[PDB]
RNA sequence: UAAGUGAUCUAGAAAG
């Protein structure tokens, strides 16, 4: 052991730490709403979390219309809670059909449910970034998601393809049996699963539906500032872009970074949002509050 | 695209570069510089004098009311 | 100086022009830029350039320099 | 406390201002100005011209002058002067 | 310092070198003039390195890099 | 039938 014998008996805490302080509560919120907890402060938890993650948690299902100001289930709660399933990525797939694009949304969501499918070794970037560049949709990582699983599940397919286009195997494979087990459920619960001819757009609305509060807008300082609470963050290296995104993660390291992010019109987030793209919500008028005004103003109204 | 491209000094291209890039146009003129068939060239330089001095704003504010 | 009638001639040129162009006109600037914050900073730049050298200023320039 | 000047023509400043007029003349604006404190020489030359000066007049217009007025805005367009 | 006399007719060859600003124990003092890249060559090799870098703008393209 | 001869101004004192 590098430390020393008194390190070890008196300076490190006893156990991490249990799984429940280590957690967004988001899911776990739905869940003992669900179970007709109306107090969740007193809720006898071994170890209780902190306070202040299960005030957000509440605020966020608000937000998503799964609770209601005081704190009760909605139609919409009651159904999202039928999922087993993120809330953001539950209610975007849920709402995909009136989209007319439920089966490509399926495929998003199940891909978003695994881990990185493209492999880029150290020593190996340059062949690695130029196969991922065949299935690179332009702002539109999300995009990227869909082109990869429907090229994997093409006639045109073949044993070590997957190796020789740096793609994770095991991870495209999971993401399959995530899909039919998702349109299993779709099935059961009467959604309608669809698509359209051809739309993009479709595929973003539905991505911001769901993922409306984890938006970022090109910002000349600070590259990218976030929506919610105002972070200043950069696009994390794995993509580069051709001025509002949605993320899939924010990414902590010795600089804020956000991953997985795909281009969005923000007239969407207004028309799909309009509670939280409320101005009155943004304090004083920065950036982000200073821009949602011209597209409002002069880029809505007139 | 108020202004064509015509118009000199607002080009975002330096005075001696616009000098070496009218040069090049000169040039580039499509057989120029033949004498042969009574071919006959002639450049104009003239100063359009006073030509703020005696805008007046009847006029100019009309004429800024149309862009 | 001018006569009306040259005055008309002018007016029915530029509209001429401008209507061969499909020049859209300039609008009063409202609060919609993105760029109106970059504009500004642009301006001011050029306005602080006159006083970055000259560090002993007159009443007006200091004025100036306090907008 | 030295400072940038500017501000509003308070009246016992404005008569200050009027009597160094009647001194020191419609140019001299340095001198009328440096005897108010607050206001500049250019500051002090524009409301003498512009407010203070008694060869000014503040009555309203006749109708005939209206007229004359709003014809001039017609053919002459903002060129207040 | 050509021909007066005949430079006012045409256009020498220099002939004859006057001497300019002299003096005595003569260190030969670098001109400004050698110092500053002549026009026309800065813009050949303008045109020379505007040229690669679009070259290398289309290569950064291709290969989906920041250059 | 294939080199280098030569032209070389000034110039410091007072008072302001």
């Amino acid at each position: 052991r590098l430390y020393t014998e008194s390190a070890f008996y008196n300076e490190m805490l006893e156990n991490t730490v249990p799984e429940i302080q280590r957690q967004n509560l988001s899911h776990t919120i739905l869940m003992l709403k669900a179970m007709g907890i109306n107090d969740l402060l007193k809720f006898d938890f071994m170890d209780p979390p902190p306070k202040n993650l299960m005030l957000n948690a509440l605020t966020e299902l608000y937000h998503l219309q799964s609770l209601d100001d005081e704190g009760k289930l909605t139609n919409l709660g009651k159904e999202m809670s039928l999922f087993p399933m993120d809330p953001t990525l539950s209610r975007s797939l849920l709402s995909s059909v009136d989209n007319q694009c439920s089966d490509e949304i399926v495929t998003i969501i199940s891909m978003l449910s695994v881990q990185n499918v493209f492999y880029r070794p150290k020593d190996r970037q340059l062949e690695a970034d130029s196969k991922k560049a065949k299935f690179h949709h332009p702002y539109g990582d999300h995009l990227t998601l869909l082109n990869v699983y429907t090229r994997w599940q093409q006639a045109n397919y073949s044993e070590q393809y997957c190796k020789t286009n740096f793609l994770h195997f095991r991870h495209l494979k999971r993401a399959r049996d995530v899909k039919s087990q998702i349109s299993m459920i779709f099935k059961k619960i009467g959604l309608k699963l669809i698509s359209c001819h051809s739309d993009p757009d479709l595929i973003r609305k539905t991505f911001v539906s769901g993922f409306f509060m984890n938006a970022a807008k090109r910002d000349s300082q600070v590259g990218y500032k976030t929506i919610n609470g105002g972070t200043e963050v950069g696009i994390h290296p794995s993509s580069s872009l051709y001025e509002y995104v949605m993320y899939h993660s924010i990414v902590l390291t010795s600089r804020e970074y956000m991953s997985q992010v795909t281009s969005i019109e923000p007239q969407w987030l207004l028309e799909v949002a309009p509670h939280f793209y409320k101005a009155g919500d943004a304090e004083s008028q920065s950036r982000k509050k200073a821009k949602i005004i011209p597209l409002h103003n002069k880029f809505a109204k007139d | 695209k108020l202004f064509p491209n015509w118009i000199k000094p607002s080009d975002s291209e330096i005075p001696p570069l616009l000098v070496y890039k009218w040069t090049q146009g000169i040039n580039n003129l499509s057989e120029i510089w033949d004498v042969s068939r009574g071919q006959s060239a002639v450049l104009l330089e003239t100063t359009l004098g006073e030509m703020a001095e005696k805008i007046d704003f009847t006029l100019l504010n009309r004429l800024l009311r149309l862009i | 100086e001018i006569t009306p009638e040259e005055a008309t001639t002018i007016f029915s040129v530029m509209v001429e022009w401008l209507e061969s162009r499909s020049f859209s006109p300039i609008p009063f600037p409202p609060l919609t830029y993105k760029n109106d914050t970059k504009i500004l900073v642009l301006a001011l730049e050029d306005l602080k350039d006159v006083y970055a050298s000259k560090v002993r200023l007159n009443a007006s320039e200091r004025e100036e320099l306090a907008l | 406390p030295i400072y940038v000047k500017g501000g509003v023509w308070t009246n016992v400043e404005d008569q200050i201002l009027k009597a160094a007029v009647q001194k020191y003349g419609t140019h001299q604006w340095s001198k009328v100005a440096s005897l108010l404190q607050k206001k500049t020489a250019r500051q002090s030359e524009l409301r003498w011209n512009e407010y203070l000066n008694p060869k000014l007049n503040f009555t309203e217009f006749s109708k005939e002058e209206d007229a004359q007025l709003l014809d001039l805005a017609r053919e002459l367009p903002n060129q207040w002067r | 310092a050509s021909d007066l006399s005949w430079s006012k007719q045409t256009d020498t060859g220099i002939t004859h070198f006057r001497a300019g600003m002299t003096h005595e124990d003569e260190k030969l003092i670098p001109t400004i003039f050698r110092y500053i890249t002549t026009w026309e060559n800065e813009f050949l090799d303008s045109q020379r390195v505007w040229a690669e870098y679009a070259t290398k703008r289309q290569e950064a393209i291709q290969q989906n890099r920041r250059l």
